[PDB]
């Protein structure tokens, strides 16, 4: 294949995606979930790894790595610790709604790849941590898995398999620290959402010290989907090592922001023009896209006529997939007071455990929040750069990657403006 | 019949402040036994 | 705002806290969720049940989490100072949060930060004086392609217009209750010019299933 | 044995499984700049000083945390690892207040020293600096908290030495604080040897306070007589007058700490 998106409906993994249908578990078995799901469980952990390897599943909640790869990890004998699948249900990235979607309108296809994946890994219960201001949702999820306890689908003897697997859902408490997985882990035990160091990974010590597997929404859910129609089915669309579907939501500065169900190497320019129809004003009233939510660095429009919307091809331009959520920026926009704010969003949602983003990002702040009025010299440009520098990989999590990636994007796409910002405030304060 | 006009997700309207902590309270008579780890607390 | 505590005669461990039976039985459901000898992670579920009762936090629900899980007390003042819902300071009963983040600001949301500020004569931050409204404005609340949005207390209203944040206060102010969500064309997040996808009928059991399976 | 070899600097060490990149760089004699690691302390990692390079890894690890892998070469005087060090000490010292004179901990600082050998030489934090409220713990320990770089050092002894469970981080990101939250008073046994582990001059000796400058002052190996542990302690004089008493290294008695009426 060589040309990707314009996606089938019949091809879709999430059905009732936009509400129409009902959530609830009549609703789900008559659009093919919780179907077979005994006959999945009873083939055993290594055929669903290999479905899941074999199916180019990557990461889902914006690291991209690979699934199958991922919980294989866990495929290893006891020791006395039982093992838990915990679904990142946070989603604080801005951007991004998807995971809101995916629990309040599909949220039995959640609760059966909590059920195929903790199978898969030896998984004991599940633990959804979902955000706290989730609330509806959480309790949306707690209707849908109270229909399938009382259905017989999980708890004792899941879907009558002999396999026992209980779910939680946990509420967050407003951090958006709390999404990452070690930090989630954090505060699942009831401590502050500050992340551990990696080693130990989850998979040797995770929630409360047992083995553990923290993953999105999206990977979960889309996992018994792979099993069932297949691998290989997963794996036709979108490039190599970038298989699969993905959740797109388009935002920011479009005629319809939408979330909409997407082949993984789709064209930008196609999908705004489609999905959302367009950028206000056309595309060439088009003037920067944040690709995948605030954590990737920005593209230009210069950029955005060519790329596409996997992983891989994201990276070439020197920017990352992340969270798949592109926020659209028109020509009317100050680009720098929205980067000031997003540095603000990453100084106000920081856990201030190590030293770089707790000291580097309120420096960041300070620093953006004068290039917003122009109050500095060019000079500051090239050390606010050193200072992104500074945090990029010097951290514990990726939010001081996360914090360090929009400056350098925003920098090295428009220094120009920022400098005729700079030098029209510089005259017209002296 | 195929519906594809209306939004059927309407319960969310009727949640009160403990409608999360009743389904919890709903769902603990259906869970399995949880593991000890050998003690009451870790500074125990 | 700020993170150390000052023994006012309201707020105080002289400050009469105690949770109702129902609560207890509500915190034996939060506590048989998590594994034997890990009580201490029914923190966050149990001090949020804490604030649902109350609708606050004084530092007698800290005392009360920590003597019912048997954890020290300066381990729950973190959680409630590490996270931003756990309200500290006695709020209003509607305590409106506006997510004014780069999707959010995009879309205009200071024109519903400056709608409410007029319209409840208050600011950021800033309670009205009938102890109704609390006005702050917070991060991304995670409805971006519903933007601009905003949330009362347990629910999300979005797409909105100040006409429409307008209405939403003044059918608040009379004691009735508002339908959470987008106030637009548009149902939850469907592209607002018709539906572009999923207007199919999904097909159900057996499709593109797998042989062996 | 089932040592495993390592290599600081290319030279090989044979180290214990489950050593760290810090005591690895330990047994050739080097040592690496810290803030939140104490070796009888828990691992912390979040000051991010000790960040060391493992030659082919394009990413500089915690020496503090990190156990060794088979063959690491651990380059601790490379190019990138001396940015790192330099890096995290110019965040340490963006918002640390200008108080090196009215300090008690100037000349026994880990701060200044490790600035003067790890750090750079000037400044680029053209910004105005945080101001944290000062905490009251005690008659026992001054606390200026705009001074505190939040290694955690006071909730590691605190739980795991003190066993007082009572100090904490409130706030979240650069309003971080570690105090107590309410205006409880600090009083253990121990709990003046919380002025010892501090890096910084956030926890100071009160009784000690504003009188004597560490320069000046003549160490004496002394005895303790105040119980019978035997207590290794430093009298530390200062021109025929006692001025305080630092606790001594003996591993079979008070490992490094003393009590407070030794103090
Ligand atoms: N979905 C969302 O809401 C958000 C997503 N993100 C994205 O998340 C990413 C950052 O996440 P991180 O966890 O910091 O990065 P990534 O390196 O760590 O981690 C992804 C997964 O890889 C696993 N992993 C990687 N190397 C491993 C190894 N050697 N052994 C075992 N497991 C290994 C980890 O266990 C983890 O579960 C970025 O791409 C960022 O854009 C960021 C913010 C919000
Ligand atoms: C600061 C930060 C916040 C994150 N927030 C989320 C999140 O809200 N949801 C999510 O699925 N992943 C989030 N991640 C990514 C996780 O670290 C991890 O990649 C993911 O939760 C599980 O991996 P997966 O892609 O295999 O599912 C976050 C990462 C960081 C550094
Ligand atoms: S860099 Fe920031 S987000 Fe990460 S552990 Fe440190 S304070 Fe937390
Ligand atoms: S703590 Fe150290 S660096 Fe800070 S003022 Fe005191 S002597 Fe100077
Ligand atoms: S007061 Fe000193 S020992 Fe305590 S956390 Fe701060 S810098 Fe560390
Ligand atoms: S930015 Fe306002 S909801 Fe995500
Ligand atoms: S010493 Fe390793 S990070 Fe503080
Ligand atoms: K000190």
């Amino acid at each position: 294949k060589t040309s990707f998106g314009s996606l089938k409906d019949e091809d879709r993994i999430f059905t009732n995606l936009y509400g129409r249908h009902d959530w609830r578990l009549k609703g789900a078995q008559s659009r093919g979930d919780w179907y077979k799901t005994k006959e999945i469980l009873l083939k055993g952990p290594d055929w669903i790894l290999g479905e899941v390897k074999t199916s180019g599943l990557r990461g889902r909640g914006g690291a991209g790595f690979p699934t199958g790869l991922k919980w294989s990890f866990m495929n290893k004998p006891s020791d006395g610790r039982p093992k838990y699948l915990v679904v990142n249900a946070d989603e604080g990235e801005p951007g991004t709604c998807k995971d809101r979607e995916i629990i309040r309108h599909d949220p039995h296809k959640l609760v059966e790849g909590c059920l195929v994946g903790g199978r898969a890994m030896g998984a004991r219960a599940a633990y959804i941590y979902i955000r706290g201001e989730f609330y509806n949702e959480a309790s949306n999820l707690q209707v849908a898995i109270r229909e399938a306890y009382e259905a017989g689908l999980i708890g004792k003897n899941a879907c009558g398999s002999g396999y026992d697997f209980d779910v939680f859902v946990v509420r967050g408490a407003g951090a958006y620290i709390c999404g990452e997985e070690t930090a989630l882990i954090e505060s699942i035990e009831g401590k502050q959402g500050k992340p551990r160091l990696k080693p130990p990974f989850p998979a040797d010590v995770g929630v409360f010290g047992c083995p553990t597997t923290v993953a999105n929404v999206e990977t979960v859910a889309v996992s018994p989907t792979i099993c069932r129609r297949g691998g290989a089915w997963f794996a036709s669309f979108g490039r190599e090592r970038n298989s699969g579907t993905k959740l797109f939501n388009i935002s920011g500065h479009v005629n319809n922001p939408c979330t909409v169900e997407e082949e993984m190497s789709v064209p930008l320019k196609e999908l705004i023009e489609k999905h959302a129809g367009g950028v206000t004003g056309g595309w060439d009233n088009l003037l920067a896209v944040i690709p995948g939510g605030s954590s990737t660095p920005l593209i230009p429009k210069s950029v955005c006529e060519t790329v596409l919307m996997d992983f891989d091809a994201l990276i070439q331009a020197q920017t990352g997939l992340g969270t798949a959520a592109v926020i659209v920026m028109d020509r009317s926009t100050d680009i720098v007071k929205a980067i000031a704010r997003l540095i603000e969003f990453y100084k106000h949602e920081s856990c201030g455990q190590c030293t770089p983003c707790r000291e580097g990002v309120d420096w960041m702040n300070k620093v953006m929040a004068r290039f917003v009025r122009g109050d500095a010299r060019p000079a500051e440009i090239d050390s606010l750069w050193e200072i992104s520098k500074q945090i990029e990989g010097h951290t514990i999590c990726a939010l001081g990657d996360g914090a360090a990636w929009p400056v350098q994007g925003l920098i090295r796409h428009f220094r120009p403006e920022l400098e005729e910002r700079m030098q029209r405030f510089a005259q017209q304060h002296q | 019949p195929f519906d594809n006009t209306t939004y059927k997700n309407l319960q969310h309207h009727d949640y009160s402040t403990y409608t999360f902590l009743d389904l919890n309270l709903d769902l603990s008579k259906f869970r399995m036994p949880q593991p000890s780890s050998g003690r009451e607390s870790p500074r125990h | 705002a700020l993170f150390v505590h000052r023994d006012t005669p309201k707020n105080n461990p002289e400050t009469p806290f105690d949770f109702t039976p129902e609560n207890y039985k509500r915190i034996e459901a939060i506590v048989k969720n998590y594994p034997e000898g890990h009580k201490a992670a029914a923190v966050l579920p149990v001090l949020d049940l804490a604030q649902r009762q109350n609708g606050w936090l004084p530092i007698s629900a800290m005392n009360k989490v920590a003597e019912i899980l048997q954890v020290p007390p300066m381990r729950v003042y973190e959680v409630a100072t590490f996270y931003t819902m756990y309200n500290r300071k006695p709020v209003g009963k509607y305590h409106i949060q506006v997510c004014t983040t780069t999707p959010c600001m995009l879309r205009n949301s200071d024109s519903i930060l400056e709608a409410i500020q007029k319209k409840l004569g208050i600011k950021v931050g800033e309670t009205t004086p009938d102890k109704l409204f609390t006005l702050i404005e917070v991060e991304c609340l995670g409805a971006c392609v519903n933007a601009p949005m905003v949330q009362i207390n347990d629910n999300y209203y979005e797409d909105l217009t100040p006409k429409d944040i307008e209405e939403i206060i003044d059918e608040l102010k009379a004691g009735k209750i508002p339908k959470p969500g987008p106030r637009s064309g548009r149902f939850s997040c469907e592209p607002a010019g018709g539906l572009t996808s999923l207007t199919e009928p999904p097909k159900g059991p057996g499709f593109g299933v797998q042989a062996g399976l | 044995s089932n040592l495993i070899e390592v290599f600081v600097d290319g030279q090989s060490v044979m180290v214990e499984p489950g050593t760290t990149v810090l005591q690895a760089c330990e047994k050739v004699g080097m040592q690496i700049p810290r803030f939140c690691y104490h070796e009888r302390l828990s691992v912390a990692g979040n000051c991010r000083m000790c960040l060391v390079e493992i030659e082919k890894a394009p990413k500089v690890v915690a020496a503090c945390a990190m156990p060794v892998m088979k063959g690491w070469n651990i380059l601790t005087n490379s190019e990138k690892t001396k940015k790192a060090r330099e890096g995290v000490m110019e965040f340490l010292l963006a918002n640390h207040p200008l108080d090196c004179p009215i300090c008690d901990q100037g000349g026994e600082c880990d701060l200044q020293d490790q600035s003067m050998m790890f750090g750079s030489d000037r400044s680029r934090f053209l910004e105005g600096k945080r101001a944290v409220e000062d905490k009251n713990i005690g008659p026992l320990v001054k606390t200026i908290m705009t001074r505190c770089i939040q290694c955690t050092r006071c909730i590691r002894f605190a739980s795991e030495i003190a066993g007082v469970d009572d100090l904490g981080t409130t706030g979240r990101g650069n309003d971080m604080q570690v105090g107590t939250y309410i205006e409880k008073m600090f009083m253990s046994e121990l709990s003046g040897n919380i002025i010892d582990i501090c890096p910084v001059g956030a926890l100071t000796s009160k009784p000690y306070a504003f009188t004597a400058r560490p320069w000046e002052t003549r160490k004496t190996e002394s005895i303790d007589v105040m119980d019978a542990v035997g207590s290794n302690i430093v009298v530390s004089t200062r021109t025929g007058e006692v001025m305080r008493i630092l606790p001594r290294m003996h591993e079979d008695i008070n490992e490094e700490w003393i009590s407070d009426k030794t103090r």
